[PDB]
């Protein structure tokens, strides 16, 4: 590429946000367990957040 | 505690406080470093023969071997600091202050 | 750093000298082979603290 | 502690150069009066 | 202070009871930042000898990188192992001694008196 | 390296390769004493190699292509500007003899390393132990001031020691009157500013301070005008030497390995040329060391290590 | 050529370069075997299969 | 992110960390009682091994 | 190899014949058949008291008076 | 020096050493640091100037006090127990003459006054060796004894090797002397945490070995043995400049380099055993280390620069130096406290 170098920063940034999402689902732990935001699955729905 | 290993280690610290203050000579130094070393021979030999601890006394001599070993290497030290001063003299030793 | 080689290999390097109750040559006895056996099969793997 | 603090500056006077001497000593004997009032130990014995 | 654990057993690098335990993945987090500290040692070593630091030397690079990798998953094998060593003691002493750490009562703060300090 | 003490202890043994033509022939005179055909003709009469007198750029011959630098670059002190002004105002007289003392000393580890590594003797001309005979004769004529001459042996205590002397000493005679005919015939117009009281210092420190005490650690072969011009005779004075004097006699392969091993380091002989001693004539400060030292770096070949330029062609790189 | 003197590393010593290649080999191919096999011995023990 | 999301993570977060809080309180607690008592498994300084004693008769017999 | 050893034979017999006599010193004592007899004369030299044993019952090879058949006999040592 | 022999030689001091960490016996702890003595004798005496034998000298008169100490010690141990055994000492008295013969080989104030002599009187290689190979071995004996070591004398000897480590590198120019009395205070660094944590003693002592190895490494890469000279390195090798630099800003101990792991975790480990007022008073004299060792940083990377014309000669010749293991070093001994739990390998 001619201007490889541009996207050190924003590719960059994609995975590092992709591993905020790939910490969550660690952090799982409580989802649909909390006494305040549980409730019952509605169909095509396996979690409640991703 | 008892009282010849009272006697043996009171020459061992006579001999310490020689070896802790020089008066001249690296010569003096070592002939009192090697005092503690004959009382420290005499204390362990007293001991080893007193327990009846039969494989210990080959220790003393051990005891001796290396150390006389070690004086040895003292010696050489001290003659080549009269190579370089034509004395001994523990003055002549200072050069590292700086 | 108390790196026991002597007992990792299997070898006896310096074990027989150090209590009077191991193997003296022609069986000759401490004075005190008696309480000094005594006082290592009591205070025996129970650990510093406790064998004081 | 006060009283110590004074102590440290009357200690302080007499070592002179004045006036850091002042505050040195009543401020080291204000933590001696304070380590035997709270029971501050500075050799303290090895517990965990 | 463990060292009554490892005297059983000395010089073990890894015991046979460390195989109980899951090895540390290839994509662990302290393994990448030990391959990073392989390419920064290339890179110093390249450096301190005059050499263009990202063309010279791939193969020496990339030896950097594996060994310091290799020392490093070991070093983590066993940094798992005595962390284990030690919550498995920690977890087993707590079992043999009910008498020296009983079961606190916890007491809703609705019987928890706490003086209120105003702020004005 | 390629010479290490693995090579010692694999059996490369320095004594050898020590024969009876391995030897360290230093050819000395004054200014124009026309010895520099002599000792070529040693270099063909006893099988040495000769090295050339080391002139400002003899650093710059050592490495990279060759070729001289710059002169900013090497030296930043010019010979012909002694000529023309040796009272000069920036200090050029000490710091042309420095960096003249830095290049002997580059000429005499290269002259030694080649006598340890082949067993092939060197001829050199005014070697470092022949070089304080122009530094006096620049004190006694005020060129120079006294705490230049302070830094000068300084430098020369903390590196001459470390080294053997030559083990012949080829000195020529020639009077101030000849070595002004020679100068004046020369054709160098800035050569010819020379005055006589000068060569005349360079010739009493070499008659009254460099030969008597060289007559201890070595043999002197002295020679005139004319009867310096024959070769044979000279190599027949030395090939019919005793040696008999010198360290060089007790020389196993243990201080022999130290010394090569010493030589080939040239950053160690090169060491406490730039000790830090601050003198006005040599002290560079901070902003020129650094725009000399930028500017060095752009030079094609300076960038990196040798094998490893891309601007002067140099494969597998990334291999290396 | 460029250079008045040989440099040292003017060119690239292959066996050093080999014996780095295959020493960096080896140590990932050993590697990548210790995992496997200690991913192996921890579901035999632990029974995750 | 959904308030449901950083509401629960936050509820794991808590969890993860109160427990390694407590484990700690329960750390200096543990070593506390092994360095004072010596009956667990860390604070054990060697003593001398009993399979060193020699049990074959003797010269005398009174030992 | 053995020019060699005529050679220094001739030059320094002082340090042949004491290599030679160290070396048969090494050698020697395992190409002896007399080694184990050694061995065996100082494991039989009875410095220390033989201590008897309390009769369980069944010992045959430990007899109950020195001058019985079974037990460790000297007869080589008598003969040789 | 004839290599097979240095060889031998430092073969002898590693056996020494290896002969002081692996024994059960008293005994043979004394012939390992005789051998280790003995052995090293040779390696201060590497070029044959009166310094060397002057510092040989001190040297051989320190080490072989403190091993007439220590025999004296195991003496008094074998009246009091009868027995041998490479464990704790059972009499305070033994336990006192041990500590101080210990304090002795490792050069702890009140007994430091041979340590700065001895470092400037030797080379650089032999200084890397009596500040790093020699510490293991009296290290090692005070990990075997810990049961008996008396907590005030070795709480005072750390103090006093902080405060004195401290205070001895204002005046200081020579760079062997600087590194021998930085030494002087990591020890009582390390003997601070010994009765509380003998973990962090070793990693402390590993740190510190490998931070003083780097600059060891550089001194000898550079060839510099004096601050003045140490100001030369900007204008021959740059990128050698900042390395120094950065390894004795993790030498003092400052954060987020890893000479900020062992001090850290001291502390760590000192206001477990609520001690609050010693390691503040430590490390606010370790922060006063900071204050001349980073008068030395600024001192090579800042203000006092200036070169003279022969290192332009430099400037055409690369190094052909071992910088054995420097970057490794120099890479182990600035960014490993992101792997700080790493340390439980030390138990
Ligand atoms: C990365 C960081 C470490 C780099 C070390 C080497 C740097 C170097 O050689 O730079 C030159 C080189 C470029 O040079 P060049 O083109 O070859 O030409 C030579 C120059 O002309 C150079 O010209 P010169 O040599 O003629 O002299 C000029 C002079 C000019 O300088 C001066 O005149 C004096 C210096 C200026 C003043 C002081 C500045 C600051 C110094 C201290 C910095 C400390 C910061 C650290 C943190 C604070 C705590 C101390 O000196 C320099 O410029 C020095 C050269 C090096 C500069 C960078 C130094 C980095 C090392 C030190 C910091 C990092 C380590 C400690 C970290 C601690 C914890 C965070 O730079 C690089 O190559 C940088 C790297 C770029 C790519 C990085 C890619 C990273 C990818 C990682 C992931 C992939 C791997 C995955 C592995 C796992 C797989 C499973
Ligand atoms: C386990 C702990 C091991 C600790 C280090 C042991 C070695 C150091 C002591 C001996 C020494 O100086 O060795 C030289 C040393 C290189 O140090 P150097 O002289 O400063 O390097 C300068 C240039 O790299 C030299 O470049 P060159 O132009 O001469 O040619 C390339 C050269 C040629 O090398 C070869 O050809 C090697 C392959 C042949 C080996 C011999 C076969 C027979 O390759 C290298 O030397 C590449 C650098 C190798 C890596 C050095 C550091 C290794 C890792 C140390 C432990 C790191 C732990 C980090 C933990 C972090 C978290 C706590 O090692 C080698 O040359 C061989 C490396 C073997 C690595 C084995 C790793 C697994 C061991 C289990
Ligand atoms: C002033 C800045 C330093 C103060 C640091 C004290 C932090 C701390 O935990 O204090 C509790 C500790 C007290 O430790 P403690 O908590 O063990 O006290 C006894 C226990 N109680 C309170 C239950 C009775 O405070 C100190 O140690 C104060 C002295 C600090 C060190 C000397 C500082 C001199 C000036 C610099
Ligand atoms: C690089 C490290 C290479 C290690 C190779 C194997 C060495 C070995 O067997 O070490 C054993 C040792 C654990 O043995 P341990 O009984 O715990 O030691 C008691 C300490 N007083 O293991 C360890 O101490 C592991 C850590 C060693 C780190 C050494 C370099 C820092
Ligand atoms: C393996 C068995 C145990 C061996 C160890 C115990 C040996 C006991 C004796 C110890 C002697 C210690 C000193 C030995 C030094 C040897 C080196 C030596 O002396 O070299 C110099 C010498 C040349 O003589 P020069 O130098 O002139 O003497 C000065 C006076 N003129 O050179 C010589 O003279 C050559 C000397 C070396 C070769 C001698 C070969 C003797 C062979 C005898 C038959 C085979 C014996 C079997 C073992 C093999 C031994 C090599
Ligand atoms: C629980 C832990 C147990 C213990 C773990 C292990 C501890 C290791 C302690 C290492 C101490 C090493 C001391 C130095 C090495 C000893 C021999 C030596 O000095 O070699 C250097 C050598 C000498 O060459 P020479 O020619 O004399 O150079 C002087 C100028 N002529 O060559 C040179 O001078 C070349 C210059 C570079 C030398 C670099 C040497 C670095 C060695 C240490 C590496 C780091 C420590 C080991 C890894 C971490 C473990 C702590
Ligand atoms: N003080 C000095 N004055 C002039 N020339 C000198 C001095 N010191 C050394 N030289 C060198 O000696 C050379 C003269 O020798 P030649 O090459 O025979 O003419 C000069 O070209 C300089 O390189």
């Amino acid at each position: 590429r001619d201007h490889w170098i541009h996207v050190l920063v924003p590719v960059g940034f994609v995975f590092g946000y992709y591993l905020d999402r790939k910490n969550d689902e660690k952090l799982a732990a409580f989802r649909n367990k909390s006494l305040l935001y549980k409730r019952e699955l509605k169909p095509q729905e396996e979690v409640t957040w991703k | 505690m008892s009282l010849v290993y009272m006697n043996i280690m009171m020459a061992f610290t006579v001999s310490l406080t020689g070896l802790l203050m020089y008066r001249s000579h690296l010569m003096s130094s070592l002939l009192c470093l090697e005092g503690m070393m004959l009382s420290l021979f005499i204390l362990a030999t007293l001991m080893i023969l007193n327990s009846h601890f039969t494989l210990a006394s080959m220790m003393p001599i051990i005891l001796l071997v290396f150390a006389a070993c070690e004086a040895a290497l003292g010696l050489s030290l001290l003659v080549m600091v009269s190579n370089t001063y034509g004395t001994d003299y523990v003055q002549n030793l200072n050069l590292l202050q700086c | 750093p108390f790196f026991d080689v002597q007992k990792k290999l299997g070898v006896d390097l310096d074990h027989w000298m150090t209590i009077q109750s191991a193997e003296q040559p022609h069986r000759i006895p401490a004075r005190c082979h008696a309480f000094e056996k005594e006082w290592i099969e009591c205070a025996h793997g129970i650990g510093s603290i406790r064998a004081e | 502690p006060l009283n110590y603090l004074i102590g440290g500056c009357a200690g302080g006077l007499t070592l002179g150069i004045g006036a850091a001497a002042c505050a040195y000593m009543g401020l080291t004997a204000a933590l001696v009066k304070m380590g035997q009032l709270e029971g501050w130990k500075v050799f303290a014995e090895p517990k965990v | 202070m463990m060292t009554g654990r490892q005297a059983r057993a000395p010089l073990q690098f890894l015991p046979d009871e460390a195989r109980s335990l899951p090895p540390p993945k290839l994509t662990d987090p302290r393994l990448a930042y030990i391959g990073f500290l392989g390419y920064c040692s290339g890179l110093i070593d390249n450096a301190i000898r005059r050499r263009p630091v990202l063309s010279a030397g791939l193969h020496r690079q990339f030896l950097y990188i594996t060994s310091f990798v290799f020392v490093g998953y070991y070093l983590l094998k066993r940094q798992d192992y005595m962390y284990a060593v030690r919550d498995h003691d920690m977890f087993s002493y707590i079992k043999s001694h009910p008498e020296d750490f009983p079961e606190k009562d916890k007491k809703t703060y609705r019987e928890v008196f706490e003086e209120f300090h105003p702020v004005r | 390296l390629q010479y290490g003490p693995l090579a010692y202890i694999l059996g490369e043994k320095t004594t050898k390769k020590m024969t009876e033509n391995s030897k360290l022939i230093t050819v000395d005179g004054n200014i124009c004493s026309g010895k520099s055909k002599l000792a070529k003709e040693v270099a063909e009469k006893l099988g040495l190699k000769h090295f050339p007198e080391a002139g400002i750029h003899y650093a710059d011959s050592t490495t990279g292509d060759g070729k001289p630098l710059p002169v900013r670059f090497s030296g930043n002190c010019s010979l012909e500007k002694f000529y023309d002004d040796p009272k000069s105002n920036d200090g050029n007289s000490y710091r042309l003899q420095a960096w003249l003392y830095a290049s002997r000393l580059l000429q005499y580890a290269d002259a030694l390393e080649h006598l340890l590594s082949t067993g092939q003797g060197v001829v050199l001309e005014r070697s470092i132990y022949s070089d304080f005979v122009f530094l006096e004769a620049m004190y006694r004529q005020g060129f120079i001031r006294k705490q230049c001459v302070d830094h000068y042996n300084q430098v020369k205590k903390v590196t001459v020691c470390e080294y053997l002397p030559p083990h012949v000493v080829i000195y020529v005679d020639v009077p101030v009157s000849e070595v002004q005919s020679r100068i004046q015939k020369k054709g160098n117009p800035h050569e010819m500013k020379i005055t006589s009281a000068y060569l005349q210092d360079i010739e009493n420190v070499y008659k009254g301070t460099f030969l008597p005490e060289m007559s201890e650690k070595c043999e002197v072969l002295q020679y005139s005008a004319w009867e310096a011009e024959d070769a044979e005779k000279v190599v027949e004075d030395i090939q019919y030497l005793k040696y008999d004097k010198g360290p060089w006699l007790d020389q196993d392969d243990r201080k022999l390995h130290n010394l090569r091993m010493l030589v080939q380091d040239k950053l160690e002989v090169l060491n406490y040329t730039s000790i830090p001693v601050f003198l006005p004539e040599v002290t560079i400060g901070a902003h020129q060391s650094d725009r000399v030292f930028q500017e060095f770096t752009e030079l094609p070949g300076r960038k990196y290590r040798a094998g490893y330029n891309e601007d002067v062609g140099d494969k597998w790189i990334w291999l290396k | 050529k460029f250079y008045i003197q040989e440099p040292p590393h003017g060119s690239p010593n292959w066996l050093k370069v080999g014996l780095t290649l295959g020493t960096s080999a080896f140590l990932w191919i050993y590697l990548i075997k210790q995992h496997n096999e200690d991913v192996l011995e921890y579901k035999r023990r632990n029974g995750l299969e | 992110d959904a308030p449901e999301k950083n509401y629960e993570r936050t509820m794991a977060i808590l969890q993860i960390e109160s427990e390694k809080a407590e484990l700690r309180l329960k750390e200096l607690e543990v070593r506390r009682l092994m360095r004072a008592k010596g009956d667990g498994p860390w604070f054990q300084y060697p003593t001398i091994d009993k399979a060193l004693i020699d049990h074959s008769p003797k010269a005398t017999p009174d030992n | 190899v053995a020019a060699f050893l005529k050679n220094v034979w001739a030059k320094e017999p002082v340090l042949v014949a004491s290599f030679a006599i160290a070396g048969l010193a090494v050698i020697l004592p395992t190409l002896s058949p007399y080694t184990k007899y050694s061995l065996m004369i100082n494991r039989a030299t009875p410095y220390n008291y033989p201590v008897p044993l309390r009769d369980d019952g069944n010992m045959p090879d430990v007899p109950s008076h020195p001058q019985d058949p079974q037990g460790p006999s000297l007869e080589w040592l008598k003969r040789l | 020096m004839n290599p097979i022999i240095l060889i031998i030689i430092l073969m002898t001091v590693m056996l020494g050493t290896i002969i002081v960490m692996i024994s059960t016996h008293w005994l043979l702890i004394w012939i390992g640091f005789e051998m280790n003595m003995l052995a090293i004798i040779p390696i201060m005496m590497k070029k044959h100037n009166p310094r060397a034998t002057e510092a040989s000298t001190k040297y051989f008169l320190t080490q072989s006090t403190a091993s007439m100490l220590l025999m004296m010690a195991i003496i008094i141990n074998l009246m009091f127990s009868g027995q041998w055994t490479v464990m704790k000492l059972f009499n305070p008295m033994a336990s006192m003459l041990m500590t101080m013969a210990l304090a002795m080989k490792l050069g702890m104030a009140p007994f430091h006054f041979w340590v700065p002599e001895v470092t400037q009187g030797i080379p650089l290689s032999s200084g890397l060796i009596l500040l790093t190979w020699q510490k293991l071995a009296p290290m090692s004996v005070l990990y075997q004894i810990l049961p008996s070591i008396n907590l005030d004398l070795i709480l005072t000897l750390s103090i006093l090797s902080i405060t004195i480590g401290g205070w001895g590198g204002l005046n200081q120019t020579q760079l062997r002397k600087i590194m021998a009395y930085s030494s002087i205070a990591h020890m009582g660094w390390m003997t601070a945490v010994l009765l509380y944590n003998p973990t962090m003693t070793l990693l402390n002592l590993i740190i510190y070995i490998i931070m003083t190895s780097t600059m060891f490494t550089l001194f000898m890469a550079n060839s510099t043995t004096t601050t003045l000279s140490l100001s030369h390195t900007w204008n021959k090798a740059p990128i050698m400049t900042i390395l120094v630099l950065i390894t004795l800003l993790s030498m003092g101990g400052l954060p987020p380099l890893s000479g900020f792991m062992p001090k850290w975790m001291i502390i760590q480990e000192m206001t477990k055993n609520d001690s609050i007022i010693l390691p503040t008073l430590m490390a606010i004299t370790a922060l006063l280390n900071l204050y001349f060792y980073m008068r030395l940083t600024y001192s090579t990377a800042l203000t006092m620069f200036p070169s003279t014309n022969n290192m332009k000669m430099k400037w055409q010749f690369p190094t052909t130096k071992r910088m054995t293991l420097l970057p490794t070093m120099t890479v182990l001994s600035t960014m490993l406290l992101p792997l700080t739990p790493i340390l439980s390998i030390l138990e």
